[PDB]
């Protein structure tokens, strides 16, 4: 799987308290980040079945 | 060891699955409500929301039922469309599985539930209580 | 807009059919 | 600001008025009852205590209807012909004020109440029901 | 009252058998 099968990392983890749509008495909270992955020469592995 | 939670948080019928109830909760200060099935259901039944007022008539006796405003939470995405308030139990609920609601902010003396319009049928087999937590006097 | 909490009540066990793969060796 | 107390003390419909519930109180270790009137009354009614086990069908249908014995406190003093905790609502009660009763002493999982003989027509304006205090689960 | 004691004479043995994990036809 070092060569077969790969994942991007863009982005890490962020968390914030969202200014605007929250009171004084309210507190809104947005968070995200960035990810994904793709296979390479799947050439490389075999997926055993019935 | 069971103590006698009669007092000290009691509990009274809402909703017998044949008509409504409307009861006090003057003496106190907080409020909560149970649901509970008897029979497996066809759809998501649905069920209104009403406050009443003490009558000028006679201030023992409820006056009659309105509609109450519920407030949307700071993230309520989806509110209600124009029946302020208003609650309905998931469809593919089986007995021996209780429920639990409340609503934010009260704006009356007496609290009613109603089977909503096009849930009654379904409607006849929900029972509905409430518990109350206040002494206040 | 009220919330609907369940954490039901009963709770029916579950029972299993626990495999341990049948005997054989035949292919044809 | 009332909580969600749905959950945290919840209730059930016991005796509605025209039929009794069993009610699983298996669910948790502290439980009692609550009564109300719905109207003025007659003679004082009279209600027995049942209970029920797992009936050797569905392992959770409350059994058969067995009665709860007596048991007396310190001073209970005070006996009854047989044992059989029940109970009587004095009459004079106004659809005001709520009566709390709870048997100290448990057996089972489905506990019941059944309007006593020379009561059900004056035990017809009468509703009960049952509030647990734990979770236990 | 009456202390009763009951106790016996005779004894017969424990005539009991033993069963060991018996034929394995191994599933069909």
């Amino acid at each position: 799987w070092k060569t077969a099968f790969y994942a991007v990392e863009k982005r890490p983890m962020f968390f914030e308290q969202y200014e605007g749509g929250s009171s004084a008495w309210c507190v809104k909270y947005q968070f995200g980040a960035e990810d994904g992955g793709f296979v390479g020469c799947c050439e490389h592995g075999r997926i055993l079945q019935i | 060891m069971n103590f006698n939670v009669g007092v000290d948080f009691p509990s009274f019928i809402a909703w017998d699955g044949e008509e409504s109830f409307p009861v006090k909760v003057d003496g106190f200060n907080q409020f909560g409500f149970t649901f509970k099935t008897i029979a497996a259901l066809t759809a998501a039944t649905t069920f209104n929301i009403f406050y009443h007022e003490p009558s000028d008539a006679d201030p023992c006796v409820p006056g009659p039922a309105i509609r109450v405003p519920e407030v949307p939470f700071c993230d309520t995405v989806l509110l209600s469309e124009d029946g302020l308030a208003a609650v309905t139990l998931p469809e593919t609920v089986t007995p021996d599985s209780f429920c639990a609601g409340t609503v934010p902010c009260m704006n009356g003396q007496w609290i009613s539930i109603a089977p909503a319009t096009g849930s009654e049928t379904n409607a006849a087999n929900v029972q509905i209580t409430v518990t109350m937590k206040g002494a206040t006097r | 807009m009220v919330k609907l909490n369940c954490r039901p009540l009963c709770q029916a066990p579950t029972a299993s059919r626990l495999v341990s793969p049948p005997c054989f060796i035949c292919r044809g």
